[PDB]
DNA sequence: AAAGAGTATTGACTTAAAGTCTAACCTATAGGATACTTACGGACACGGCGAATAGCC
RNA sequence: AGCGAGA
DNA sequence: GGCTATTCGCCGTGTCCCTCTCGCTGCCTATAGGTTAGACTTTAAGTCAATACTCTTT
């Protein structure tokens, strides 16, 4: 018997902490674990021609800080998904070039 | 050798999608006369029609 | 764990909106004269707790009137009518 | 070295190809994968902790119309707790919720593709057969991410383009 | 610092030069005189005349 | 002591050891103290955690 | 045909030989698109065409002479090319993939485009 | 270090008025200790999984480290089998990662 | 028709809070004068520069 | 920041 | 005869190095001002309680 036993690899996350200076919740499943849609990911959603999902996967899933609030009441109270703002990473972008 | 490889592919997909990050479909047709020649089969020498082995993907 | 442990939760986020929700309603069931006087003295109104001289002045009343009701219905908000169905938000 | 202004820019940890293009994102699990031949190929086994964690909302939701709990709060105790009552109307929601599953690397298009979930006893994503050469993933240790598609826009696109009866042939040679 | 340094190559200086120039290393004259300039340089040429007869007696 | 009993069965989430962090000082909110009023109940101060 | 995308991106730019007249340095990489559209903005007014050669460019550098500084930025060798970027004024357009995805608005294409 | 804070302070030394237990400063030294068998790269954390796990972490042999080539900066020859090795290193036990 | 409860009065007592003033106790700044006056991987690519030869001043 | 490990 | 330009080599600096996940350790002295903090003396807000009259319900 491997001591790689399924209890200590299952994990799941629907909400909880965010990293500091950026969103995109914190990842590992010590802390809660966020999984990482990296890039080769968004390729093969692009390469799909899914967009939506992929907006709303990069937005309102990972950083928006105004529009994951939104999504959570939209669910809880049954109401459509709002329109996707814009993330938060990018004005940090914004902010350091300036 | 599988890691250094492996490695380098990724950069190299990332390279090749780069490029292509903006060729997408636009019109159903352009009606451009051009085009390419395809060889199909080779006419043997004693005279026949053998499919081109490379022909499922050209 | 402190990294950012400061942040919203969006569950007490939502739960002090339905709070406010069933706070409203709950003090819309009684009468109104109880409930303005029971908003403004703990401020609910408008953010600011006044005190029985605010509100006597506010409705051209002595203060001592509205000790008398915001205690009539400090007593009478016991009634399980009304703890009942908010009794699990505290 | 201390880490200039620029430093946050620039190279694999730079802003630019960790946290712009690649998120992490909620609403997301992990589990090891076993085959499951019992399943039909639009279909993917799911454990029943973690689709409980992963839909807690709608669960609650629907065990609040339910009646099951009083209000919001309350059902969020009885999820928290685990309480008897909450399976079936877990079984309830899950149905006909599409739902996206990725294995690390995603070499080609077909990395990832949605199946419909459906409940396991323990804690192993239960994977059919078939669309094993599809992710390239093997059974014997292999991790696979699942990912929840929440907009109605997601919704049907994880249905229509990603379901995985709709990708049978590969877009590389067909 | 970023090769080619924009800075030198617009005002035409070269790296090294500029570098020195901006972390203070050497001097650089930023104007000079023109026609006044033809008139006092016949009067310096008298007055370095006088002073390379000065050094020359010396 | 705020420390569960030796050889306890225990869950995710229940109180192995029982510790209150000082709050200090937190404005509260009118809301709040209407229900707390409404409760009649202890406001307390010493956070949880 | 993957192949025969990469080789057609590969081939869209045309060197200057002779700059005519026109805004054209000598050398410049310039794509076939823009240069026929400025021939046919000069065959009037006068003509002066400003001949050129096809050329063979590598996929790194097709992909950073793109119109769009932020997509290049994202790609690799940053402060050099914002340097760039910067000193040109240069604006950014929007229209790519990465583009969209970095900024968080709906890509334009698959199920972004403007007719679906 | 020790020695160069020794020498440092002899030429502020009173004569005479110098002890060697007066001169020396250990603490240099239990520091340099003390922050080797902590961080230091080859005073790794046991790894008792099992007994043979905890037998053979002791009896491994690590090319890298302070001193050492690292992952990235180490090639690819280095890596291979030399003809030398038989009898003095194993061949067959090896990470299978990077 | 009678009794009980609620809605008021008034006074009487009580406690938080709060506005001064103190005091004392931290806290931030300046200064110190015999004489000494110098540290401690590897590949691709492009741009800044060795070695040559011929022509012009 | 550093170690070790899975695919 | 020497220097510069047009033609080669040559060397140095910069850039890049797949993804995803799990666990564990790291001298002294003197002035002046703030400072809140801490107590005293006001309030202001709160709580208790006697009383009594009127209205509603049984
Ligand atoms: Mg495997």
């Amino acid at each position: 018997k491997l001591h790689h036993l399924v209890d200590d690899k299952i994990h799941a996350r629907s909400t909880g902490p965010y990293s500091m200076i950026t969103q995109q919740p914190l990842g590992g499943k010590a802390q809660f674990g966020g999984q990482r849609f990296g890039e080769m990911e968004c390729w093969a959603m692009q390469a799909y021609g899914a967009a939506y999902t992929l907006q709303e996967l990069l937005t309102i899933k990972s950083d928006d800080t105004v529009g994951r609030v939104k999504v959570y009441e939209a669910i809880v109270k049954g109401e459509n998904i709002p329109e996707p703002g814009i993330p938060e990473s990018f004005k940090v972008l914004l902010k350091e070039l300036q | 050798d599988t890691a250094l490889r492996t490695a380098d592919s990724g950069y190299l997909t990332r390279r090749l999608v780069d490029v292509s990050q903006d060729v997408i479909v636009r019109e159903h047709d352009c009606q451009t006369e051009r085009g390419i020649v395809v060889e199909l089969a080779e006419r043997a020498p004693d005279g026949t029609l053998i499919r081109d082995p490379y022909i499922e993907t050209s | 764990f402190i990294e950012d442990s400061e942040a919203v939760v969006a569950v007490d986020a939502v739960s002090f909106t339905l709070l406010q929700d069933q706070l409203q309603s709950v003090l819309d069931t009684l009468s109104e004269r109880e409930a303005g006087v029971v908003r403004l003295r703990f401020g609910l109104t408008d953010g600011q707790p006044r005190t029985l001289d605010e509100i006597g002045q506010v409705y051209g009343v002595t203060r001592e009137r509205i000790r008398q009701i915001e205690s009539k219905t400090m007593s009478k908000l016991r009634h399980p009518s009304r703890s009942q169905v908010l009794r699990d938000y505290l | 070295p201390l880490k200039s202004l620029s430093d946050l820019l620039k190279g694999k940890q730079g802003r630019f190809r960790q946290n712009l293009l690649g998120k992490r994102v909620d609403y997301s699990g992990r589990s090891v994968i076993v085959v499951g031949p019992q399943l039909k190929l639009h279909q993917c086994g799911l454990p029943k902790l973690m689709a409980l964690e992963l839909f807690k909302p709608f669960v609650m939701k629907r065990l609040v119309d339910l009646n099951h709990a009083q209000n919001i709060k309350s059902a969020k105790r009885m999820v928290e707790r685990q309480r008897p009552q909450v399976w079936d109307v877990l079984e309830e929601v899950i149905a006909e919720h599409p739902v996206l599953l990725n294995r690390a690397p995603t070499l080609h298009r077909l990395g990832i593709q949605a199946f419909e979930p459906m409940l396991v006893e323990g804690k192993a994503i239960q994977l059919h057969p078939l669309v094993c050469e599809a992710f390239n993933a093997d059974f014997d240790g292999d991790q696979m991410a699942v990912h929840l598609p929440l907009s109605a826009e997601a919704q049907a696109e994880a249905r229509i383009l990603m379901l995985s009866s709709n990708n049978i042939l590969s877009p590389a040679s067909g | 610092k970023g090769v080619p340094s924009r800075l030198g190559y617009l005002l035409d200086l070269a790296p090294k030069d500029l570098e020195k120039i901006i972390y203070f290393a050497a001097y650089v004259i930023t104007s000079v005189d023109e026609e006044m300039r033809h008139n006092e340089l016949s009067t310096l040429e008298a007055e370095m005349a006088v002073e390379r007869k000065a050094v020359e007696d010396q | 002591r705020g420390i569960v009993r030796i050889g306890a069965e225990v869950r995710d989430g229940d109180i192995l050891v029982g510790k209150v962090t000082p709050k200090g000082e937190t404005e509260l909110t009118p809301e709040e103290r209407l229900l707390r009023a409404i409760f009649g109940e202890k406001a307390r101060e010493v956070r949880d955690t | 045909k993957h192949i025969e995308v990469i080789v057609r991106q590969m081939l869209r730019r045309v060197t200057i030989i002779d700059s005519g007249s026109t805004e054209f340095l000598p050398g410049s990489l310039i794509d076939r698109a823009e240069f026929e559209a400025e021939n046919r903005r000069v065959v009037a007014e006068g003509g002066e065409p400003a001949a050129g050669r096809p050329v063979l460019m590598g996929i790194t550098k097709a992909s950073l002479a793109t119109d769009s500084w932020l997509s290049a930025a994202s790609f690799q060798e940053t402060t050099r090319v914002l340097t760039d970027a910067a000193i040109n004024c240069r604006s950014d357009k929007l229209n790519g993939l990465k583009e969209n995805v970095i900024i968080g608005k709906l890509i334009p294409a698959g199920t972004g485009i403007n007719r679906y | 270090r020790m020695e160069r804070v020794v020498r440092e302070r002899m030429t502020t030394q009173d004569v005479e008025a110098i002890t060697p237990q007066t001169l020396i400063n250990i603490r240099p030294v239990v520091a340099a200790i003390k922050e080797f068998f902590g961080t230091s790269q080859l005073s790794q954390f046991m790894d008792q999984n099992n007994p043979l796990s905890g037998l053979t972490h002791k009896r491994r042999l690590s090319a890298l480290g302070p001193g050492g080539l690292s992952r990235e900066r180490a090639g690819l020859e280095v890596r291979d089998v030399h003809p030398s090795h038989y009898g003095r290193m194993c061949p067959i036990e090896t990470p299978e990662g990077p």
